[PDB]
């Protein structure tokens, strides 16, 4: 199995509704927001010529606005000329964003998963960037060793064409390397080991891909001795 | 002459061909063109709103000025004829 | 082959909030607003039959601002009030 | 008077913005107007003047990018706040004087509500230009 | 200042709630009556030789 | 494919596996997978329905393609790079002009 440093993943906040748009885009529009409800006062309440014939005031525009953005509609309309010229540009402000904010907001609503990096091993064969080794006098550096697969060829070609050493002396001498690589020097063990690193703290590894063959572990003797068919 | 002919046969040229220009796809689009970024809204992607809102408040604020120099200080029912035909 | 530079990917404009729908449909759209205000317009002040003209609020303006606001999804104070408008 | 001294402030101003940059070419910077100022360094406090010019494409004219840029290094509906605040503020002193005419501090107002709108405008092409 | 918030509220609430309304009601899952087994040691329904 | 021809002898002589188990599954055919001309092979596919392939030869797919009724299609891409050339009996005096 292959063993990488597994990459932080983000948590959503608390707050993480008010994601799919930016803070400045969030005063932008507060701004714009007042603006344009003063700017409706001052039409609205002008001296027309009797006077409190017209409704709107400050407060009445205040939450007017308001109404308009959120699709709640309204008490009263504009009716004068420059007071619905204007309210019409509200209008349009407001159908723009919040049908942004919708569609994207079903985007958002999809996905949350990593795009789960160079697994299966080939990109190990294909990319140069990411280094990867074995265990010194060990079974899996023979293997590479004595494979004729023609992918696992070019992988023991880059790791006996090395600099520096990429094997090591021990597994834990590895894992430290991996850990502290940063997601720049793979390892290659096997997955009875790569699930006990799993298990335990910091529980900062992870295994990607499949298996690649199929090895078993068993009782050795001397060749020959009677301990052979009893054990 | 009878030596590329057996390469181009068994295949020889297509692995060198691999070896030599696809297993080095290392910049960029090849190996980044296939995979996937939600998104994020900024404000440079909408500013033209923004844009038309403010000129739209400084064109009805404009509207309700000449209102009130107007009224500080159609026509001829009757020639509405004259316009409605030449209209037509 | 011809090799020349890498370009800059150009970002979209200004005016491209209207992008997603053809030129062609944002027209038959202002001649349709056009005509469904006129056509409203039309069906009332009909001569109503002392209020014999003035059964209705719906002046041309007025029509108008109903077809504006009822596209983009406020609706507005009025209502049609009677048949054959709505 | 308090509005007119916060965007005089404002805009006499080279702390904005805080990004890592540089301070003079042929680190966290503190950056304004056009002295792009930097600070915690070999040296702190030596304030560059910025202005515009890119490395491109050769963009012959690319309105969007070029005559946006013009505005943005050219602080045009910026200092225009400054210009009808301090009209209106003229227009406020002058309510004593001349008066007893019921029609000239309505001209006032005008002048704070659209050096507000020009300052929105400002804040939107400068975030604009920041990210462009 | 409790009605905009109300409003503020429903925004958010049913923007969330029609963003993949339509997977939703086409889904076919399946039902697996049993897994490890030892319903059948513990039923008599079901026969297993 | 078609008889006689190089790419069935192509498919026979080949030794890529998946190559192989296609030749394997040619070879063993039950009728005849095989026609003897080009015009043949396509009025079995076009009458098939979606349930015999044919191969050939990109400018003879494309050919056909570019033809009434239009009902054919070429789907993925080449395998090799053949080329046609003049052909001359063995050492006369043609070769090198031509
Ligand atoms: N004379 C005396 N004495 N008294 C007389 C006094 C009389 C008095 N003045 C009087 O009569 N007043 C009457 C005033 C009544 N006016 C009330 C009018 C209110 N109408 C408000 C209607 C607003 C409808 C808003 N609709 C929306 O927001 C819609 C609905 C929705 N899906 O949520 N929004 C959307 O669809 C968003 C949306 C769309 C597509 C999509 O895929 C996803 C989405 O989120
Ligand atoms: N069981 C293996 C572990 C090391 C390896 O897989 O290379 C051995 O003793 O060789
Ligand atoms: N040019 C080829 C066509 C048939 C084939 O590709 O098998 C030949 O003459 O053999």
């Amino acid at each position: 199995s292959i063993m990488i440093k597994k990459p932080q993943k983000s948590k959503p906040g608390v707050f993480s509704f008010l994601d799919p748009l930016a803070y400045e885009i969030w005063m932008c529009i507060v701004f714009a927001y007042i603006g344009v409800s003063v700017v409706l006062f001052l039409v609205s309440r002008f001296s027309p010529y009797s006077e409190s014939t017209n409704e709107f005031g400050i407060f009445n525009s205040l939450w007017f606005s308001l109404g308009a953005f959120m699709q709640q509609g309204c008490d009263i309309s504009p009716r004068s000329l420059s007071g619905r010229i204007v309210g019409g540009v509200w209008w349009f402000f407001t159908l723009i964003i919040i049908s942004s904010y919708t569609a994207n907001l079903a985007a958002f609503l999809t996905v949350e998963r990593m795009v789960s990096p160079i697994e299966s091993a080939e990109d190990l064969s294909k990319q140069t960037e990411i280094a990867y080794g074995t265990l010194d006098s060990g079974s899996t550096k023979e293997f590479f060793r004595r494979s004729k697969i023609a992918v696992f060829d070019k992988m023991w070609t880059y790791m006996r064409s090395a600099e520096p050493s990429v094997f090591v002396r021990t597994t834990a001498e590895g894992v430290a390397r991996v850990r502290k690589s940063k997601g720049k020097y793979a390892y290659l063990l096997e997955s009875t080991m790569n699930e006990y690193i799993e298990q335990r703290k910091p529980c900062d590894t992870m295994k990607v891909g499949g298996n690649l063959d199929s090895k078993g572990y068993g009782i050795a003797t001397p060749k020959g001795s009677s301990l052979g068919t009893p054990v | 002459n009878l030596a590329v002919l057996k390469l181009s046969e068994q295949g020889v040229l297509d692995k060198l061909k691999n070896k030599w220009w696809y297993d080095k796809g290392e910049c960029g689009a090849k190996d980044s063109g296939s995979k996937e970024k939600t998104s994020a809204l900024s404000l440079s992607n909408v500013a033209g709103v923004f844009y038309i809102l403010v000129g739209g408040l400084g064109l009805a604020m404009l509207v309700a000025l000449i209102e009130f120099c107007y009224k500080s200080r159609l026509f001829d029912r009757g020639v509405q004829m004259l316009l409605t035909t030449v209209g037509a | 082959s011809i090799m020349i530079k890498k370009p800059q990917k150009s970002k979209p404009g200004v005016f491209s909030f209207l992008d997603p729908l053809a030129y062609e449909i944002w027209m038959c759209i202002v001649f349709a607003y056009i005509g469904v205000s006129v056509v409203l317009f039309l069906v009332s002040r009909f001569s109503p039959y002392q209020s014999s003209e003035s059964t209705n609020e719906f002046g041309i303006f007025n029509s108008l601002w109903f077809s504006l606001g009822a596209f983009m999804q406020q609706g507005c104070d009025i209502s049609p009030r009677s048949l054959s408008g709505r | 008077f308090a509005a007119f001294s916060l965007m005089t402030i404002a805009v006499g101003t080279d702390y904005w913005l805080y990004s890592r940059g540089v301070c003079k070419t042929k680190v966290m910077t503190h950056s304004g107007l056009w002295r792009t100022c930097c600070l915690e360094g070999n040296f702190k406090g030596l304030c560059k003047q910025i202005d515009h010019f890119p490395e491109d494409a050769d963009y012959e004219a690319d309105t969007a990018e070029y005559f946006l840029r013009a505005v943005r290094a050219s602080s045009i509906f910026p200092i225009l706040s400054v210009i009808l605040l301090f009209m209106g503020g003229l227009c406020i002193a002058a309510s004593e004087f001349y008066k007893t005419r019921h029609n000239i501090i309505l001209s006032a107002g005008i002048f704070f509500v659209s050096a507000g709108l020009s300052n929105i405008i400002g804040i939107i092409v400068y975030i604009s230009a920041n990210a462009g």
